[PDB]
């Protein structure tokens, strides 16, 4: 009885594991799209020229 | 030239290739090497031991 | 009245501690706020008027930014304001740092929160002190520690949990000047040293457990098992019966350690846990906690501690080596932990002979930098002569030959 | 409580300085005015080892901006950030250097740094414990050379325990800009040997490699190579501000890269730098990560370490990752490489791991390796200086402002005899 | 487990391998952008072999596309299945080999074989455990046969306990477009000897008699020839990706066929090749794949085993079949022929049964057969290689790219003594 219930328990930690191994892999499927999401938006790759846009005025760029 | 007779004394006179020994750890087949971990007695035998 | 004032110096200490001091509020009743929602717990924790429970431990370090997370996390309200010290500038891998220069600010105020620790206990057992020989804090302080705590606390017991240096893998250069200098001054300064690396922890938490890529947490959790598994008996043998029945040379103070079964809750259900299951299992040499191997030596001593429920040769001279010592209370599981729950198991402290090549191996990589002398104008400059490396050498080519001598 | 002091001269040195001081608001939530605007608590916590609080809410940076000419503090006050800067710190004179080393040491130079050494004790006293000093200059320049190794040489015998790092931009023989580059680089070197404590080398040919190899970019500016550089400025400094499972200290990696104290010169990295075509080809793992850092492809230096021994190596990860993952990945670029790793020095490579990514990254790293493939990079420098100085080709720039003959004798062999000693443990 | 790093070299080498790939991605479920959409989970539990992971659930191939001109590598990328590659992996020069193979060995091909060895060794040290490469390529070209003997010759000495198989295309005994094939072929078959595992032999003239004579197609093309290439190279590695009753590597065969190390020429073919309208009376049974394996017309070299003895003889069964039905065959055609199968080995076949069949067959086969009659090749190729060089026709075209009158000399009798070896396991 008391071994039964211990192979139980046992049985159901091991699919609260799984479970959790299977959320993390979805979270970090998740970060990898914000990842490549973010550094096509990035100006640096993206090169927009509006980086050249200065502060003291429209007709003036930064060198 | 005789290719058999030549071929026959190529593997006659020769010596054994002689394997890195490498270790299984898992029941998935995972390979170490066995003279760099720290299992088999390596540096003991340095002639610097005790002294 | 059996009391045990733990210390825990640099970020390993602290951050094993952590996970030591959140079993220790769990196995009794005490949430982390401090209030019980019995009096077993008078060994690690007191009970102050205002209802709280504040434990008897002392954490040390030179840099800020490992405590202040201890100060702003879940068990903010648990500890103690002033039992968590913090310097500023840390010792940087630097022996000397850690032991002259910076540690000198902090060693009068650790000593001071010991004595007002001390004061409170009626029957003091004796110290713990959690540490790692690589750092700098962990290296230094710690051996300042013990030099100005054998002179004002006696004959007390003065165990030592250390992180040896692991065999291939390390996260320092400057870690054998460091291993080998801060041994040379704790050889008689220490009655008991259990040492356990992290490279055989990681093997353990790859292949009995299965974790596959663990961090330091699941390391510390294990640590924190064996240090409950050791004090157990307290609460439901003593710590003053391993330094007489572990040590029989005053030099050859170095055993090891192992928990018996370290299994999942997938594999707790296949297989049977017995007595003499879990006593076979702590002998194999692929749960030892330091990557050695007792069959290329020969054993010492042993100490099996059961809680819950012609390979192996020995010495010439101890034909017997066996203390036995059971206690009743099974272990606890943790909610996060990775463990199973079990009924049974066993903790076992050997001393062995087979410890010869971890000083072997320290000894050469040593002289294989100072040979040519390497890193050296960083630990003569910071107030530490140079001839401390020829006595520390010629120390270990001592011990090494009482390896041998012991043995033969 | 560990605060960072920037020092910062020349046009290349504000330069640099207005695009990380724009990387490092972004990464604390700092907006152009000074008022922190931002979404979590660990960047307000440790803000003190860079900025200074001012009286509103309002953050200051703790730098100070030195120049020659006053030509260069206004492109730097009309930029995005220009306006976050406590304007007393620009110091700047009304007569140029002039591509001229000895104007800069000696008579334009030496009438400013009474006024620069003014400043810099005004920013010695806001902090409660000074970690230490940084300096971004370039090495073939006027005022940033003359003036520069001037200020250093007065900062190390007033604080004399602290940590002077440098951030070099040696001149290549390659992309080269000025007649007058070899003296002025001969004339410095010789003044960061004893002086320093750390010193990283940049050259401009080594960044414009990879802004066209690995980037892919099209049309590379200064403003996308200060950007690299910038990178790893606040890689090096990112287990002072953010916390970690195995932090790092600037004083932790001066212990572990100096074995002998003359061997400081460097050679920085970074790990995540990827194109726009080939951002969804990544796997964003940390074995990609060492792939690329150790990439000979990679470093800031025009120098290729297969021709050397390494001495010693670093490395400084940002994010959330394995302990077990990081460790047995520098394990396993040191034990095929049995000829490129010195034989005296058993484990060679240093680990740090902080836990708080860039802002928009998951993951990050540096690198920090001291080779004795660096020789080679102050022997064009001494090949090109005795081509000119065998006949004297230009010196009557530099005799005619009080500077002896003798003094291109004396850092000539006082040159020659590093790359000598570089040499001994090559082999 | 066991990986294969694809090599393919040429116009030739690419344009076989290009729809060999889209033959293994429908082998295995995989979309023109890259994804799985497939169902089984056989499909995908041995697709590693092959294919990297990539993000999101995306797979790219282990294939490495070297070239010498820029033209064939966008025919290739602009195909159906163009896509699928990483864009790193295609190399390719700027000026042409010149169908000149000292152009492409020495001149050439001699800067670029250091640019691809950065490629072939990314993708071989990221395998769990590497089996072993391949390549395709054509002896008449200069890029497929010059540098692509290169390469083998050169990463035999780095990996010299892997398997290195090829899928040459020998030049043809009776079409020929390109006057200067048999300088091609002479110097590139003792590359060959020395440094491969095994090697077929593919004659375009005998492709062009199956899509005739058997398939009957009104018009073949290049795409109804590199169909009947690809569905060879994938019967030789179907038991590394699919359970079977029996299995063989690739290991297995070449232990088998290869009694000494200089003979290791083959002769593929495949079973069930049948039209529309003689398929309501074709595609019956088991003895109707050992009828086709072994007829004597359905062999991809133009060479006829009837003129010698078969070595060694192979074949792959795919399809769910029965073991003894199998094995009852080959019993059947080793005993009623006696003087096509050599004396001194007296179980000359080897059997395997895979379970997955391809794609649109309920069941197939596949034949590698080993022959004396191999050897009548290379006294064609020697006819027309000393029927020139006797009058010196073309020799400035490769002299003056830095080789010598006698490297031509030792290669041709370093052809006629394995075609003088042959003859004595003849008798």
């Amino acid at each position: 009885e008391v071994c039964a219930a211990v192979k139980a328990f046992n049985k159901n930690q091991v699919v609260e594991l799984t479970e959790r191994k299977r959320q993390e892999k979805q979270q970090e499927q998740e970060d990898n799209m914000t990842e490549i999401t973010n550094l096509l938006h990035g100006d640096l790759l993206s090169e927009n020229p509006r980086p050249v846009a200065s502060s003291f005025g429209s007709h003036r760029v930064v060198l | 030239k005789n290719f058999i007779n030549t071929n026959a004394a190529d593997v006659i006179m020769g010596v054994a290739k002689k394997p890195k020994p490498i270790y299984v750890d898992k029941r998935t087949g995972d390979k170490h090497d066995l003279e760099t971990s720290g299992l088999f007695p390596k540096y003991i035998n340095k002639k610097d031991y005790g002294i | 009245m059996r009391e045990c004032i733990s210390i825990h110096v640099g970020q390993a200490g602290v951050q094993i501690g952590n996970a030591c001091w959140e079993l220790y509020c769990l196995e009794h009743g005490i949430q982390p706020d401090g209030q019980m929602p019995d009096d077993s717990f008078n060994t690690f924790f007191s009970e102050t008027g205002a209802g709280k429970h504040v434990p008897r431990a002392v954490f040390v370090d030179l840099e800020p930014t490992v405590i202040d997370e201890v100060r702003t996390g879940t068990y903010r309200q648990l500890f103690h304001p002033e039992q968590l010290i913090t310097g500023k500038e840390d010792a940087a891998n630097n022996y000397a740092r850690g032991h002259y220069t910076i540690g000198k600010e902090i060693i009068d105020l650790v000593l001071d929160r010991i004595r007002k620790l001390a004061d409170q206990c009626t029957g003091l057992q004796g110290f713990l002190v959690f540490h790692s020989f690589g750092g700098g804090t962990g290296s230094g302080f710690t051996s300042l520690l013990m030099e100005r705590l054998s002179v004002d606390y006696g004959k007390k017991s003065k165990l030592e949990f250390s992180i040896y240096p692991a065999p291939q893998v390390s996260t320092a250069v400057v870690e054998p000047y460091n291993s080998i200098l801060t041994t040379h001054t704790t050889l008689e300064h220490s009655d008991c040293a259990f040492m356990v690396d992290n490279e055989a922890i990681y093997d353990i938490c790859r292949r009995n457990l299965d974790i596959e890529r663990p961090t330091y947490t699941n390391l510390n959790r294990l640590i924190g098992q064996i240090v409950s598994s050791i004090t157990a008996s307290l609460r439901f043998v003593d710590l003053t019966e391993f330094q007489t029945n572990l040590v029989p040379y005053p030099r050859i103070h170095f055993p090891l350690a192992t928990y018996a079964p370290v299994i999942s809750a997938e594999k707790a259900y296949h297989e049977q846990l017995s007595v003499a299951e879990i006593t076979n299992a702590c002998f194999e040499p692929a749960n030892q906690m330091v990557k050695c191997d007792p069959r290329h030596g020969k054993y010492m001593a042993c100490c099996l501690l059961y809680r819950g429920d012609r390979t192996i040769q020995f010495v010439d001279w101890c034909p017997t080596g066996f203390k036995v010592g059971i206690n009743y209370q099974p272990p606890t599981v943790v909610p996060g932990g990775d463990l199973a729950k079990v009924q049974r198991a066993v903790c076992m402290l050997s001393n062995t002979t087979a410890i010869a090549e971890a000083w072997a191996r320290l000894d050469h990589k040593f002289d294989l930098m100072y040979a040519k002398r390497a890193f050296v104008h960083w630990y003569v400059g910071e107030g530490m002569e140079e001839g401390e490396f020829s006595e520390a050498r010629e120390d270990m080519a001592a011990l090494e030959k009482d390896y041998e001598e012991v043995g033969v | 409580m560990r605060e960072i002091v920037h020092l910062q001269a020349g046009q290349c040195g504000n330069q640099i300085g207005a695009k990380f001081w724009e990387v490092i608001s972004d990464e604390h939530g700092i907006d152009p005015t000074g008022t922190y605007h931002g979404d979590s608590d660990l960047q307000l916590e440790r803000i003190n080892v860079y900025y200074n609080e001012a009286t509103g809410g309002k953050y200051v940076p703790r730098a100070v901006l030195v120049d020659l000419e006053p030509g260069t503090m206004d492109s730097v006050r009309s930029g995005p950030f220009g306006q976050i800067f406590r304007p007393d710190n620009f110091v700047f004179g009304q007569s140029g250097a002039g591509n001229n080393w000895a104007k800069g040491h000696y008579t334009e130079g030496a009438e400013l740094v009474d006024s620069v050494l003014d400043v810099v004790r005004k920013e010695a006293e806001s902090c409660d414990c000074l970690q230490g000093f940084q300096l971004t200059h370039s090495l073939g320049g006027g005022t940033g050379s003359g003036m520069g190794t001037l200020l250093i040489s007065k900062i190390r015998e007033e604080y004399p325990d602290r940590i002077m790092n440098t951030f070099s931009v040696v001149p290549s023989p390659k992309v080269s800009d000025t007649v007058v580059e070899p003296y002025n680089a001969t004339l410095s070197v010789h003044q960061l040997v004893e002086n320093t404590d750390e010193t990283y080398c940049i050259d401009n040919e080594a960044l414009y490699d990879i802004c066209f190899r690995t980037l892919k970019l099209t049309t590379p500016t200064y403003g996308d190579l200060n950007h690299l550089v910038s990178a790893t400025m606040s890689g090096v400094t990112t287990c002072l501000r953010f916390p970690g499972q195995l932090n790092a200290d600037l004083r932790k990696l001066a212990v572990n890269m100096v074995p002998f104290p003359r061997l400081h010169f460097f050679m920085p990295g970074f790990a995540p730098l990827t194109s726009r075509g080939s951002q969804q080809y990544r796997a964003l793992t940390v074995p990609e990560l060492t792939q690329q850092m150790f990439d000979a492809k990679n470093m800031m230096a025009a120098c290729d370490p297969r021709h050397g021994r390494y001495l010693t190596v670093a490395a400084v990860f940002r994010g959330r990752m394995s302990m077990k993952e990081v460790d047995e990945q520098m394990l396993n670029v040191q034990n095929k490489n049995s000829s490129y790793f010195v034989e005296w020095i058993p484990n060679n490579v240093k680990t740090a791991v902080c836990d708080i990514p860039p802002r928009g990254l998951k993951m990050s790293a540096t690198f920090i390796g001291n080779s004795t493939a660096i020789q080679e990079l102050f022997k064009r420098i001494s090949e090109q200086f005795t081509a000119m100085f065998r006949r004297k080709a230009f010196l009557h720039w530099y005799t005619g402002e009080g500077m002896d003959e003798m003094e291109f004798t004396e850092a000539e062999s006082n040159m020659n005899d590093l790359v000598s000693e570089y040499q001994q443990y090559q082999d």
